[PDB]
Parts: C-alpha cells; structure tokens; sequence
RNA sequence: AAACUCCAGUUGACACAAAAUAGACUACGAAAGUGGCUUUAACAUAUCUGAACACACAAUAGCUAAGACCCAAACUGGGAUUAGAUACCCCACUAUGCUUAGCCCUAAACCUCAACAGUUAAAUCAACAAAACUGCUCGCCAGAACACUACGAGCCACAGCUUAAAACUCAAAGGACCUGGCGGUGCUUCAUAUCCCUCUAGAGGAGCCUGUUCUGUAAUCGAUAAACCCCGAUCAACCUCACCACCUCUUGCUCAGCCUAUAUACCGCCAUCUUCAGCAAACCCUGAUGAAGGCUACAAAGUAAGCGCAAGUACCCACGUAAAGACGUUAGGUCAAGGUGUAGCCCAUGAGGUGGCAAGAAAUGGGCUACAUUUUCUACCCCAGAAAACUACGAUAGCCCUUAUGAAACUUAAGGGUCGAAGGUGGAUUUAGCAGUAAACUGAGAGUAGAGUGCUUAGUUGAACAGGGCCCUGAAGCGCGUACACACCGCCCGUCACCCUCCUCAAGUAUACUUCAAAGG
C-alpha cells in the first residue's frame, strides 16, 4: 500500500473548509483527494488525471460522495478547456493540488510498463490508450538518433553517460526491437562493465539499477511532464481564486525548479544552481525582477519526515512548495 | 616548477590524518596496552640487575616508579 | 532579506586594541623576527670549522590557567542564493589574534645559495636559476613508490612531535628546456555580399515538377555534413541496362570473357580549404657544432635558383569577369568512363533472347507556378478598352480527345476540351547578391527518333544599401600559462561491500626455543 505523500502537510496547508471549491489536477490513485474529502464533509472538489484508469477510479469513488467530488480526464494543457466547458473560467478555486510524478498504481502494475524491475510492455505512458497514437517509450528509443536520444537522457534524466547509454540503445534496436522493460534495462547495463549494474546509489544511499535514469528520462519525454507542468501551473493560476492556497509536490529537481521559478517569477532560461558569486559576476557585466504574484506559505521547501521516508521510500524526494495567489 | 611531488605528499598526509581520525579510539587502546608492556619490560630489566648481582629482593626501600604514565 | 531603531548625524568625553605618512629607505638581530614615543639595561668571541639527540632559542596555528575585549574571526545561529545541503554574499556572535604564567617545537622556518678563506686567470658554462671556480671543514645523499608511513625509542607533546624502515610492486621516476596542441587565456586589429545589425529578392506555408530518404517490389549501382540530394544523366517507354523471372549457348564479337571484391593497391579526371600564399631544394651563418634559430633600410646574416601567387594572356580597356591557383589537408569522390595491381568466377560471377520492375503510407532537398490591382484579358509593344472574389486571381495537376516521334505511347511531348482545387504573401530558421549586379523578362544551344519546370549560353529593362559594431562564427599579429603529446572528447587525483600479492597491529591462549652453576655451603 502507498500512503499519500505528505498528506498531513497538504491538508493543513490547504485547510479545506466549508464554502470553498478546490481542484485536483492529478487524482491518480486518489489518496490525497480522499484525504481532502474526509476533513471537510461540506467541501466541493474537482479531479483530473491523464490516466483513464485513474479517471475510472474517481468515477467509481464518486459513488462514495455523489457531488463533493467531480471526476475529469485529460492532461494539464487540456484541463482549462475541459473545465472551460463546465463554464468555471474564473474558477475561484480556493486551492489547486498539483501532485506530480507517476502514480503508485501506474508503477505497481507491471502491465503499464513503468517498472524496470518487473517485465511489462515498454509503454511508460501515463495515458491509458485514451490517445492510441501517443508514442510510447519503445517508440522513442527505436526512432531517435544518438544525438537526439542522448539529449533526452541528459536533459530529462540528469544522466552523465548520455552518449554511452544512448549508443547501446541504438545498437540494440538494430539487432532486435526494444519492446520490453527488462530488455531496455539490460541494454543500458550493457553500456557499462557488468559490475556497474548497481554501483550507482540514490540519495537514500541504497543501490539502484544503472538504468533508473533512462526510465525517468523517457517517462518525462513520453508524457512531456515538464512542458505540461508549466501550462498546468499557469492554468491553475488563472483558475485560482485570489487568496487561494496552491500546493505542489516535486519529487525530482527538474519539476521542483519550475515550481520554484514560477512561484517566484524567476526566468526559466536562467542558469541553474546559481551561486552568490555567479550572481555578482552575472550582473557586473551589465552594469557597464517583476512583482511577485504569490505569497509562499512556507518559505522553504518541506520534505517528508525521515521516519516516513523509510515507510514510503518512493516519496522520499517529495518537495512541497505552497503559495497563495496575489 | 611543478608541485607534483608536493601533491603526492599532500594526499598521503591527508589520508593518514583521515585514517588516524577514524581509528583514534582503537589506536588509543593499543597505545595503552603498549605502555603497560613497556612498563613491565622496564620492571623486568631492573629485577634482572639485582638478581644477577646476588640479591634476592629489591634494594631496601626501592620501589620501581611508573615512568610511562601520563601522570 | 534579516538585523538595529537608547538608531543615525553633529559636538564633547573616552583603550590592556592596532601602530597613516616617513619607508622611492634596505637598517637591526643567530634565526624566528623587528618600522608610534620616551628612558633604563643592552647587541658573545683578537684563527677558523664543530651536534636530529648536549645547551639555548624558534612565525602562524594549538594546549593549560587567570585577565582584557575596540576590531577581526575558525565554529555556530539567522538571512539570502540554490532543485536542495555546504561554500561563495549579508547579519550576529564564539574559540582564537592581546596580557600574564606555563607548555607545544612545527612552516614553501626559502636568498629553495652550509661555515670559513681565497681567485677573476684558465675551459665562461649541460640547461634554467643567481657570472665561473679553488682550498678547508662539518652536515647530508646514493632509482621510483611504499613513506612527513610501520615498529622501537625519547619527549609537560595523548587524533602530537623527532628519529625512521621492510615486504610486496614497477622500468622507469625525476630535473631543465624546445616544439606542438590547448586555455571557461591577455591585448590588438579584423571579415565587405560578410561573423552580427543594416539593403533587395527569395526559401521555409499551397499546388505542381524533380532528387533523395523511407516503405514497397521477384527486380540495379554510385554520390550521400561542410565538399550528396535536376549529383554520374548536355537525360531510363524497347534499346540504353549494369537489375528480376524464365529459357538458351559453351574456345564463346576478341590469341576469350567478367559493370566480380578491393577507390584502404592505383593511373586517369576531380571535390575541398582556395573568397588561401605558401611549398620544396641547394648553400651560408648563429646557438660551445643541443633540441633549435636566422629580422631591423640612418639595416644587426642571410642568399644565387624552382613551383604557386604575381606578371602575361582570353573576353569590350590598364577595369571587371573568366582562366589560373603550388605543396599539403579530408586513406575525400570515382575499379560502373576507360586502363590496371591484387584476389576470385570459367557449364558461369561469362554470353544471348523473351517479358517485367522502376510504385507511394509518407518525410525531406532543389526548382516551377501562384496567391493578384505595380494585378487579369485583348489590341499595341508603353497616351487604349474591359476584367476585378464562389462564372475573379490561381494547375505546366486530374479526366477526356486529337496531333507529333516511334515498330511499339493509359504512359513521352505539344495542342484542344472539360475541370476551377489548395493557395489570400508563409513560425523557428535560412539562401543569394556590391552594378549593368540583384530582381524581372525574352531567345538560342547541347543531348533524343521523341522526351526536363534540368543544364549551358546570348540579350533586354534595371534597382536598393554600402554605414555601425565584436555575444556567437572564423582570421591575423604580439604575448602569457601548460602535469596535455592518443594532444582538453586530454591527462591526473580521491572515492567505492569486485579481486589477488604483501605487510602491520592485536585479545586472550597455549607452543616450542634461550637463560641460570660464569653460583653457594
Ligand atoms: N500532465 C498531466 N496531466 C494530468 N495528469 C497527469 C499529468 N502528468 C501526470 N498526471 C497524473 O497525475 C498523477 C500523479 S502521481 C499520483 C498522485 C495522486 N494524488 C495519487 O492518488 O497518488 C498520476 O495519476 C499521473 O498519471
Ligand atoms: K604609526
Ligand atoms: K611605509
Ligand atoms: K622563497
Ligand atoms: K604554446
Ligand atoms: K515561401
Ligand atoms: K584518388
Ligand atoms: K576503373
Ligand atoms: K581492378
Ligand atoms: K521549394
Ligand atoms: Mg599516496
Ligand atoms: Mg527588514
Ligand atoms: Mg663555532
Ligand atoms: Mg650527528
Ligand atoms: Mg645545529
Ligand atoms: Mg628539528
Ligand atoms: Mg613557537
Ligand atoms: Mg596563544
Ligand atoms: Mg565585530
Ligand atoms: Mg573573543
Ligand atoms: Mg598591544
Ligand atoms: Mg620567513
Ligand atoms: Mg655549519
Ligand atoms: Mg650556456
Ligand atoms: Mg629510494
Ligand atoms: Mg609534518
Ligand atoms: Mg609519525
Ligand atoms: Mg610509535
Ligand atoms: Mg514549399
Ligand atoms: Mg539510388
Ligand atoms: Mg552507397
Ligand atoms: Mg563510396
Ligand atoms: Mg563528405
Ligand atoms: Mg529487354
Ligand atoms: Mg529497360
Ligand atoms: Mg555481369
Ligand atoms: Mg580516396
Ligand atoms: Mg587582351
Ligand atoms: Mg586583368
Ligand atoms: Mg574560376
Ligand atoms: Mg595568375
Ligand atoms: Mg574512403
Ligand atoms: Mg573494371
Ligand atoms: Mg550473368
Ligand atoms: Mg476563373
Ligand atoms: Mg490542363
Ligand atoms: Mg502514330
């Protein structure tokens, strides 16, 4: 079982109260959505997900609360149109809970293809066939050139060995099609000496497969999570009430940066991890930020309790960024 | 000139200081035991002297001091 | 931002802290060190050398104890930046820097030059540093690494200092210098249809033509980043043809043949930098006759020749455009122009006949025609009349029918009829052009029986801008650094529960081995 990550913080943060309408742009399993419909019995809630399996769960769970929860299906970009059909263009949503990442059910079910450990079709697509033409991870690896595929790994996977892990994929695909998760994992391992398979470690300091950065990289290029995250936040702002509390959850750095640089106005094209020294050097050259539209409830990113991390290691990297619209 | 010989010594000293840090409690127990044996080895050397000279006990009023203790 | 707001400014009072200027001086001291003022004491030796340990000292940091505390400040807390943590920045504050009394005994404690005496003549001298040496004495050294380590010993030192190995391992390690490459390297000047902006017309969107890719097919090949992609082809209905299927021939059009493999064996002919100016010899001289270097015009070691540039020539000039453009670079292109080395086939990988493929789910390059009013049609070749949005502009496409060529044409070309579509001037990006050029328009030629919206070429009308800069692009000159040389996509260092070799420590525990009498009553 997967407990909703930081459910206690997200509930306190949004303080759901009677007379307030809320949105959920990532229903998924619905653990967070259900934790929010428990504290306040008079709450109004809206749900959304990219997975039709997740949208069916919400529809089945809608029986528990007939109108307090309203289920919707679609991507972040398509969310505004879907909600615009309802007619809530101003929205006046008190809070938008934009949980991020892959659902526990999505990656616990081997058929969905998200787990390298198990053997499933190399789908790695949050979409559940709602768009049967949407390329899957298998398609991405078999088509793109080394330079193109290396960029996917480098930019989205934070993978130093992008050229080494991409060349192995290019050679492997020629010999046979890459259609299964384990088939890819073995190819990526084959780019390195056999001992490399578990040399790398996580921040938890527990050995991880040497292809855990290629499964994350493709997952984010197949589902365009990063570009869809920028529109998703923007749409929330337009549909978010003034004085309404937004709450995001970033499990990896790339998504965390966008949430940080969006709630603070920082340009998305600035250099990453800028030090104070570099900031001085940057502006010294020019010598020769706009008003913020948010009020961060908690100034610094929250993180899961160390005890809770061991119980749910999947959510160890959950960085909660809360803000109030201005 | 280059500093490659200095750099080798730098790394050697750094790793030594790092090894000493990690094992400073084991090294302290070892040093204590060596000093005990050192004191015993010293006590035997003095006993050998009076025994080889024909005496059966230490000279009257002689107590071998502890010359290796921190005190 | 936090912090402060008994804050900030003026004025006055006020240190156990630190000592502008002088100091551009180069003094004192054994060294370490010593630069505010005064006073006291005071800076060993009438031959030199003489210690890891004796004797006495020894920056900074640090320890112990007691004080002082302006300011600084490891650490720590807060703020900020950060995906986040630490650091870099900001604020506060501590050990500490100070005093006293004890310790500790280290430094790139380095003029990286041992003390003393002497010499400037010899050879000046591997190199660099810092001109080269002699006598004499002490200290020290003998491949790298292990190793400022282990053990032993000493020490007020207890995560310490001093002295300081061996085993395993390697064929180098190292010093100086030169060249090259490279620098998130300095400065400087640059590109002239160009690196960017600026000027004009385009491409990228539509249809069509055509190449390529992919897919398809029983059914070629080659080119394929710049430097492939209307390229070999100034050209494929048969032929061409090298491909596929079937059938046929065997000293075969040839004193056979092979479009079989290898362009990474080659000649031949070329692409490319080149929209370059350098290349290769023969000598001479400098550096001690080292790797190397060789210019100053009021000239200081370079020079008599070759190739390229240049000159000259072609076109309408001496301008411009052609042509030319070395060596070298990309084992660049071509064995399928032809020839040919090597290897292979010889009833077949050779030869001949018949028929056939040569398509489009698509993607992409180049071109053509358009989207119209500076336009469309007609007359005319510039003083006109109409057209001008669902019967307009717009297909060189589709369909149908004729004609031309051919033995052969749903297929190729031309013409007519019908049809009247997308397109409404095109995001990122990108091409070309400095003048009779771009842009627009018109003709001719090569090659075919015929066949391109392709190519080659003649002519007509005929512009705009040409300045300002150096992030990116690349260039040059003068520098600097370099542990790279496979040349930064380099190299090395640290790290890690894979591995073998060797060594050390060590709890208790036995195990042998050595010692006594080398004595006493
Ligand atoms: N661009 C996007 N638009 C909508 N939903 C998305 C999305 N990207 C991811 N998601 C979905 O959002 C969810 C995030 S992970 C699951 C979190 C959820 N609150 C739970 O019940 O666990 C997944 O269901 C995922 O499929
Ligand atoms: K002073
Ligand atoms: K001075
Ligand atoms: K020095
Ligand atoms: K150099
Ligand atoms: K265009
Ligand atoms: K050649
Ligand atoms: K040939
Ligand atoms: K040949
Ligand atoms: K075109
Ligand atoms: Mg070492
Ligand atoms: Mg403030
Ligand atoms: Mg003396
Ligand atoms: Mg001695
Ligand atoms: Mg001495
Ligand atoms: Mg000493
Ligand atoms: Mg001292
Ligand atoms: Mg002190
Ligand atoms: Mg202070
Ligand atoms: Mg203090
Ligand atoms: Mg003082
Ligand atoms: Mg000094
Ligand atoms: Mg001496
Ligand atoms: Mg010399
Ligand atoms: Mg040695
Ligand atoms: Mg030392
Ligand atoms: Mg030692
Ligand atoms: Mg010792
Ligand atoms: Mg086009
Ligand atoms: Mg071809
Ligand atoms: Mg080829
Ligand atoms: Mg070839
Ligand atoms: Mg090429
Ligand atoms: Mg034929
Ligand atoms: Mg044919
Ligand atoms: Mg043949
Ligand atoms: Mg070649
Ligand atoms: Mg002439
Ligand atoms: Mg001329
Ligand atoms: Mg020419
Ligand atoms: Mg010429
Ligand atoms: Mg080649
Ligand atoms: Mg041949
Ligand atoms: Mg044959
Ligand atoms: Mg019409
Ligand atoms: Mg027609
Ligand atoms: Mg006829």
């Amino acid at each position: 079982l997967h407990i909703p990550v930081m459910v206690d913080e997200v509930v306190h943060c949004l303080s759901p109260q009677k007379g307030q309408i809320f949105l959920d742009m990532t229903f998924g399993s619905g653990g967070h959505t259900k934790a929010i419909l428990q504290k306040e019995s008079d709450i109004v809630l809206y749900a959304l997900d990219r997975d039709p399996t997740a949208y069916a769960l919400a529809e089945h769970l809608s029986e528990l609360y007939p109108k307090q929860i309203r289920a919707m299906l679609g991507q972040f970009s398509q969310a505004e149109a879907l909600l615009m059909k309802a007619g809530v263009q101003p929205g006046t949503f008190d809070g938008v809970l934009m949980d991020l990442g892959c659902s526990s059910m999505q990656l616990d079910t081997p058929e969905r293809g998200f787990s390298l450990r198990k053997d499933g079709p190399l789908d790695m697509r949050m979409d559940g066939g709602r768009y049967p033409d949407m390329p899957t991870a298998a398609d991405v690896v078999n088509a793109l050139d080394q330079q193109a595929l290396a960029s996917i790994l480098r930019t989205y996977g934070e993978e130093k060995h992008a050229k080494k892990i991409a060349s192995a994929i290019v050679q492997a695909r020629s010999i046979y099609p890459i259609t299964r998760t384990q088939q890819l994992a073995s190819i990526v391992a084959g780019a390195f000496p056999p001992s490399a398979i578990y040399t790398r470690k996580d921040l938890l300091q527990r050995s991880t497969h040497i292809a855990t950065k290629t499964f994350q990289a493709l997952r984010i290029f197949v589902n365009n999570e990063l570009n869809e995250l920028y529109t998703g936040l923007k749409t929330a702002q337009k549909f978010l009430r003034p004085g309404g509390r937004l709450v995001a959850l970033s499990f990896h750095s790339l998504e965390d940066r966008i949430v940080k640089r969006f709630l603070l106005g920082i340009s998305m094209t600035e250099r990453f991890n800028l030090s104070v020294r570099q900031q001085v050097m940057k502006t010294s050259q020019l010598g020769s930020r706009a008003p913020l539209m948010w009020e961060l409830i908690h100034k610094k990113v929250l993180s899961p309790q160390d005890q809770d991390v061991q119980d749910n290691p999947r959510g160890r990297s959950a960085k909660l960024r809360a803000a109030i619209k201005l | 000139k280059n500093v490659l010989k200095i750099r080798r010594r730098k790394m050697n000293h750094h790793k030594y200081r790092k090894l000493v840090k990690k094992t400073r409690f084991l090294r302290r127990k070892v040093q204590e035991g060596r000093l005990r044996r050192k004191q015993i080895k010293f006590e035997k050397d003095l006993r050998r002297i009076w025994l080889k000279a024909g005496l059966k006990e230490a000279p009257e009023g002689w107590q071998t001091p502890k010359i290796y203790l921190r005190g």
